């Protein structure tokens, strides 16, 4: 009759008709939806990019290389006339044309110069392609470059402080003996710079004596737990540190990295000088800021060409 | 510096 | 005047299809959104900034369960 | 007869679905569409660092902890110097330090699945900046090369220690005193021995909760490291499209196909299963001698070292 | 995981 009517609950030929397309849509969709991804992943690849970078030209020091090109004073591996795992150096390269090469650096206070002999030697803290970045070449690496052959090194004490001005004192025929004979330096004479010479000695009055120890030419390196300093014991330690000792000191770049700099008789530890001093240039109680000691090849202080 |  | 009832079964079963055919889609999904998931995550050591999601399986894995009844009808 | 309702009735429970789930996830073919487009953006800039490189280098991660290498970072080691100074990521904190990290999982950010050269030279993040200090104290997801490594077990007595951590903090720790990849002419077999382990010798003494066929044939010792490109697998079949290696994720010395897995695909909570998988699988950063085909985790290291 |  009318129930022939079904004819109208014949919908869903469009009921699922029209919804079947949105079906058949998504599957090409995807196809789509693929490369939508096989691109992005190529480009995942990669890792992040790092900063600091090794350039190739070596030779023996810094000044070897810079010489057969150069100009960046960043990081290059050098190999010491006579030496073995050429190490990581951080040199400082000019515009006259010659590449100096650092053993210090302070800064920051983040490497502490506390360590321990074996860690004074292989040297330790972490170097960087700028320069802003404590650290110690290490005792060891700076000696077979200052004796590769020795032709005449020099060391330039540069300084600053938490005021402005900075400074620079020089010394020639330089050199670092053998683990051997020990960590003791060995140069000739003090060499300019309004920078001071806290290397010969300073009176500090407390008896005439009090600058016939606190030289630190000719004084071999006396870490925290290894001294062959000129005290009855190991100078380093009682105000912490690994430094060439005496009886004790006159001149700290290895030292309490004081805030603000100056310390007083509060911040001693065992009770005496300990920080970023240096006589010839300020007392000792005022810390230096910065600080850093750099070589070169001695026919530059008046290289001329 | 100096010391005892 | 015939009636014509075949029609219809021809439809349902028509339906039928498109039941084996979305199994497919959910699923197809069901490991799309994870190979982005796991690949998005791959860019971490490559990329800048990245995206921080979630993904809800028990949305699928609901959103299936709910399918695997509507079967039967003959 | 009256099967005719199944037009007013059971079919009111098909379209209506077929077109809710059907749009449901419509709505997944879109997020999940987009999302794509919003960190393939955030892609335009890739990420960078700062390792300042520190002084104390070293033959290796051990000779490095025997001249003050205290602290656990980006190191420079320098094996044979007949060779370059390649940058490595050294443990020296458990298990008396000088472990050198050779491949490391934490997390997505690198994409394990590649090829023959990217196995064989690297990739990944070898460390990040510790981001309060200069250098890079904490370690990224990475494969340290494998001709750096064939070279280092060729430094005699090379000893790795594979780690790892599931989700829920439990942990274990396997290991191999005799290990060794050869070069790149044996397509890098791999020879492992003197295992010791609380993690199940899965490298070796294959599938534990298994049986004879089947378990043996997950073996990796004595295999030849594959990748999709280089089907060094123990699967033998004429199909280009099933092989060890263009599933399970990655590159591996497969044997037809795997107790372990490190260097899968990364999967997030551990849990995963077939119906996940992109070739059902169980492909992904799995052990199984100790969690089972169905269980990737969250942190995947190795580090080796000398002796 | 091995193969059948
Ligand atoms: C071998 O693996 C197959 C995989 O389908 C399984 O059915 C069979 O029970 C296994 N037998 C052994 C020896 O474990
Ligand atoms: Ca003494
Ligand atoms: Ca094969």
């Amino acid at each position: 009759e009318i129930m022939k009517y079904e004819a109208s609950i014949l919908t869903h030929d469009s009921s699922i008709r029209y919804l079947q397309e949105i079906y058949n849509s998504n599957n090409q969709k995807i196809v789509n939806l693929k490369e939508k991804v096989a691109q992005l992943e190529a480009q995942c690849q990669e890792p992040c990019k790092d900063t600091v970078q090794i350039h190739d030209i070596t030779g023996k020091d810094c000044q070897d290389i810079a010489n057969k090109g150069a100009k960046q004073s960043g990081l290059y591996f050098i190999k010491p006339l006579k030496a073995n795992q050429q190490f990581l150096v951080y040199c400082e390269i000019d515009g006259s044309g010659n590449g100096w090469t650092v053993f210090q650096k302070r800064l920051d206070g983040s490497v502490d110069f506390k360590k321990n002999w074996i860690q004074y030697k292989e040297g330790f803290g972490h170097l960087s392609p700028t320069g802003t970045t404590e650290f110690w070449l290490g005792n060891e690496k700076i000696h077979l470059i200052s004796t590769q052959s020795a032709i005449p090194y020099a060391l330039r004490v540069e300084l600053e402080d938490w005021n402005g001005r900075t400074s620079t004192a020089d010394y020639a025929m330089f050199k670092v003996g053998p683990e051997a004979d020990k960590y003791r330096l060995t140069y000739a004479y003090f060499a300019g710079g309004d920078a001071g010479d806290a290397f010969d000695g300073f009176d500090f009055g407390d008896d005439p004596s009090d600058k016939f120890f606190t030289s630190h030419n000719g004084m071999q390196f006396s870490t925290w737990d290894n001294d062959n300093d000129k005290f009855e014991g190991n100078c380093a330690e009682q105000d912490g540190s690994g430094w060439w000792m005496n009886k004790c000191h006159a001149g700290h770049l290895n030292g309490v990295y004081y805030q603000g700099g100056t310390y007083s008789k509060a911040s001693t530890p065992n009770g005496y000088d300990n920080g970023i001093i240096w006589a010839t240039w300020k007392t000792r109680w005022y810390s230096m800021k910065k600080t850093t000691m750099k070589i070169i090849p001695f026919n530059r202080l008046t290289i001329g060409e | 510096g100096p010391r005892p | 005047i015939e009636v014509l009832k075949r029609k219809v079964i021809e439809k349902v079963q028509h339906i039928q299809l498109l039941q084996k055919n979305v199994r497919a889609q959910l699923v197809d999904m069901k490991r799309l959104e994870v190979d982005i998931d796991i690949k998005i995550r791959s860019c971490r050591g490559s990329c800048s900034r990245a995206l921080a999601r979630e993904v809800d399986l028990k949305d699928y894995e609901d959103q299936q369960k709910q399918l695997e009844q509507v079967i039967a009808k003959d | 007869l009256y099967i005719d309702e199944t037009v007013n009735s059971n079919i009111p429970t098909n379209l209506r679905v077929l077109r809710s789930i059907l749009e449901n996830l419509r709505s997944k073919i879109q997020k999940l569409e987009s999302d794509v487009s919003a960190q393939m953006e955030y892609c335009r800039t890739p990420c960078t660092v700062s390792c300042n490189i520190p002084v104390v280098s070293g033959k290796e991660c051990e000779e490095i902890i025997r001249k003050g290498g205290e602290t656990s970072e980006m190191y420079l080691i320098q094996p044979d110097s007949s060779v370059k100074p390649y940058r490595v990521y050294c443990d020296m904190n458990t298990e008396n330090g000088g472990w050198t990290v050779i491949q490391n999982r934490q997390d997505g950010s690198v994409d394990f699945g590649r090829k023959w050269d990217p196995y064989k030279q690297g990739f990944g993040n070898v460390a990040t900046n510790t981001d309060g200090k200069n250098y890079c104290g904490l370690p990224g997801e990475y494969w340290l090369g494998n001709d750096k490594i064939s070279q280092l077990t060729r430094m005699g007595p090379t000893e790795l220690l594979i780690e790892m951590e599931d989700w829920k903090g439990d942990k274990v720790k396997a290991h191999y005193g005799g290990f060794t990849v050869q070069n790149e002419a044996n397509k890098y077999q791999i020879s492992v021995n003197k295992y010791r382990g609380t993690a199940g010798n899965a490298l070796m003494d294959g599938a534990s909760q298994l049986m004879g066929e089947n378990r043996t044939m997950t073996i990796h010792n004595g295999m030849f490291f594959s990748t999709y490109d280089r089907d060094n697998d123990g699967w033998l079949t004429s199909d280009p499209r099933k092989q060890c290696s263009k599933e399970d994720g990655g590159g591996w010395w497969y044997n037809r196909c795997h107790a372990a897995n490190p260097n899968g695909r990364y999967y997030w909570g551990g849990q995963y299963t077939w119906d996940m998988a992109k070739h059902g699988t169980d492909d992904g950063v799995v052990w199984m001698n100790w969690k089972g085909s169905w269980y990737s985790m969250r942190k995947m290291s190795m580090k080796i070292r000398p002796f």
